[PDB]
């Protein structure tokens, strides 16, 4: 009864549930938990959907059979949920197949919507320059619009909705590569529930530049047929037709937990998880951060040093706008430094770091992490006011605080990674001791004085280049 | 922002340093508490005698080594809990402290916090103010909980500071 005591206590959450489900070899416990999933809030369980579905595929039938009933239940009350399941089910098996087909067995409008987006991207491969690609895209997006507002939605959206219109002229391609990703803007009419609501009616139709997000909404809105409606909102997604997003999703989950951990404790680190959508092992979409551009290009259009740009765009050292931006810089630096360290993120350069209009940095390309095989340049240190600076000392103070916080909730983090490693061929799990090395990096045995030194050492390392 | 005044908060653990900072700068308080690990930073701008200043407040800890942030501080709020005599008792050692690691010409305010705990008072206002003028410190009692004198405390020390006008 001592076990059952815990499961019936307040201490029992979806996190704990999955852990026992993952670890317990007792079929009685597995089945017990399978049933208890229903009592939890839909939102809480959703976050762990990749784990649940992974277990289903790669674990003993007993474990699977306990999870399935809950999944089917959700699938039956939400096609969004249905969609995300089917996509995940497929991507993570290359046991799964039986259930995927049953779920897909309705979604045809959406799957064709998604198919076309993927199809588009693959065609642009024959156009060897960036802007050549852009023009074919813009043209071809216009063909999408010919399809009326459809019984399709962007799973990457925070809410339920119908897609009505694609402002094709605003879309842009992000690089010149063979299977280049591309950014698009999408118009939607919000729902209260997708599953019960009539597709909106067509409203007959009749320039793109560098601008803030709210200025872009104005311009797109004003031009749009549906723009007058209060129901109307603008979304955005990056489409990756030939890039795997399964590592990207994993990192996202890790970032989200760490975000919650640092939120739960009172450490004012700052980071920004961006939503991920796995479509295949081949392909996915990303919800982009608005009002942000790469550091590298920030330096190419400005011709300035990082510090100088801050001063230009926000103000002199005596201004509020600057000090706010500096603070946001320092806090976002400490956050992402810690994330880079814990996940062992590599391939770190100014192409992979974004700067938002408030001064936060944001890392983005999470290939090369963990077993798969961060820089504190003086340009970054300058913005912080220099090594002797109080704000720089504070940067070090935040890192320690955020490290101490992470240790207090280490298990929530390792859980996320350790389950995913299951039966996994991701390059990040290439090692024999991927999860084991991860735990060592938390230094759970260390005293805080020891951690101060380690933090000092970390910073010293980050400067060598 | 005309000026920039750096101020530190120091004192025994539990006296309310961290809540003083959150009340004064974000107008927030909490009964549940997390011990301050190292240092915490918050900022707010005010006007004294017609002049716009900006204060950078540092919430230190009761992790003994927070010393470094002291340097280049014009003012320091040294806080004790009125309802816990020991915290007032160590104020003598806390003044010997400032006379080791900080500017010998720094503005100090003695602060009795948690004045709302009327019935638990373990340090009489007279005894405190006596020590206050026995020394070279300014003195006030605050409650972070009800926000009594919290604004006053900052505005006092900042005004006192500005009285260092150079000719
Ligand atoms: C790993 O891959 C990722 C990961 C994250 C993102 C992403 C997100 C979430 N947010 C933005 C963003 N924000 C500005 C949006 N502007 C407005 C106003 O909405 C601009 C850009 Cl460039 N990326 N980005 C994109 C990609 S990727 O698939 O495109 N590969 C990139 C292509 C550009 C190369 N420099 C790096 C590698
Ligand atoms: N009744 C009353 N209780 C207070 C007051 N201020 C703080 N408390 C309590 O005292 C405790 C002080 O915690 P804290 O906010 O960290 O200040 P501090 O102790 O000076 O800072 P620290 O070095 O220990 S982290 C809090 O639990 C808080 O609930 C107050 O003004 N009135």
């Amino acid at each position: 009864s001592w076990l059952l005591r815990l499961f019936e206590s307040k201490l029992f959450d979806i996190s704990m549930a999955i852990s026992y489900l993952y670890n317990s070899k007792e079929p009685g416990v597995q089945a017990y938990i399978g049933n208890r999933l229903f009592c939890f809030r839909n939102e809480d369980v959703d976050f762990y959907l990749p784990q649940l579905l992974n277990m289903y595929i790669h674990m003993d039938e007993d474990v699977g059979d306990a999870i399935k009933p809950y999944i089917v239940h959700r699938c039956r009350q939400s096609i969004n949920f249905s969609l995300q399941c089917a996509l995940l089910l497929g991507a993570y098996s290359s046991r799964g197949t039986k259930l995927r087909k049953l779920i897909l067995s309705r979604l045809a409008p959406e799957r064709e919507f998604i198919k076309s987006l993927m199809a588009i991207g693959k065609r642009l491969a024959t156009l060897p320059t960036k802007e050549q690609k852009t023009q074919r895209l813009i043209s071809e997006l216009s063909l999408l619009n010919h399809k009326l507002p459809a019984r399709v939605w962007l799973p990457t959206a925070g809410f339920d909705h119908h897609v009505v219109r694609v402002p094709h002229t605003q879309a842009v391609v992000l690089n010149s590569k063979d299977k280049a990703p591309y950014l698009i803007y999408v118009e939607v009419l919000e729902c209260e529930n997708f599953d019960t609501t009539s597709v909106p009616a067509r409203i007959p139709e009749n320039v793109a530049l560098k601008e803030p997000w709210q200025e872009k909404v104005r311009r797109i809105r004003e031009g749009s047929p549906y723009g007058h409606l209060p129901n109307w909102r603008l979304l955005s997604v990056i489409v990756k037709c030939g890039d795997d997003l399964r590592q990207e999703l994993l990192a996202f989950q890790v970032l989200k937990q760490l975000q919650s951990i640092w939120e739960q404790e009172r450490v004012p680190l700052w980071i920004k998880p961006y939503k991920i959508l796995v479509i295949s092992a081949d392909s996915g979409m990303i919800e982009p951060v608005v009002n942000a551009v790469s550091i590298h290009q920030v330096k190419k259009q400005s011709q300035l040093s990082l510090l100088d740009y801050f001063l230009q765009e926000h103000g002199s050292y005596t201004t509020e706008a600057f000090l706010s931006a500096q603070r946001n810089f320092v806090q976002s630096c400490a956050g992402y430094c810690l994330v880079c360290y814990l996940l062992q993120v590599k391939d770190r350069h100014n192409g992979n770091i974004l700067l938002d209009a408030e001064g936060h940095i944001i890392h983005i390309d999470f290939g090369f992490i963990l077993s798969s095989s961060f820089k504190l340049t003086t340009e970054f240190v300058d913005v912080m006011g220099g090594l002797d600076g109080d704000m720089f000392n504070y940067y070090k103070m935040l890192m320690l605080q955020g490290l101490i916080a992470a240790r207090k909730h280490m298990d929530k983090v390792v859980q996320i990674v350790e389950i995913m490693q299951q039966g996994s061929q991701l390059p990040c799990f290439h090692g024999s001791s991927t999860i084991r090395n991860l735990k060592e990096r938390f230094h759970m045995s260390m005293t805080e004085e020891q951690l101060q030194l380690l933090v000092e050492q970390m910073v010293d390392g980050s400067m060598r280049s | 922002y005309d000026y920039l005044f750096k101020v530190v908060l120091i004192g025994d653990s539990g006296v309310g340093k961290s809540n003083l900072l959150s009340r004064f700068t974000r107008n927030e308080f909490n009964l549940e508490s997390k011990s301050t690990i190292g240092v915490e930073f918050a900022t707010r701008s005010i006007q004294v005698d017609g002049k716009t200043i900006k204060a950078q407040i540092w919430d230190t800890a009761g992790r003994a080594i927070t010393s470094a942030y002291y340097r280049g501080a014009v003012g320091a709020l040294l806080v004790y809990d009125i309802a816990k005599h020991l915290t007032y008792e160590n104020v003598e050692r806390w003044l010997k402290e400032l006379r080791d690691h900080a500017d010998s010409n720094i503005v100090i305010m003695l602060v009795g916090n948690k004045s709302d705990l009327r019935h638990l008072r373990a340090v009489p206002t007279d005894e405190a103010r006596a020590f206050a003028e026995k020394n070279g410190l300014s003195f006030i009692e605050t409650s972070a909980l009800d926000s009594t004198n919290v604004e006053a405390a900052f505005q006092t020390i900042l005004t006192e500071i500005y009285r260092i006008v150079s000719q």
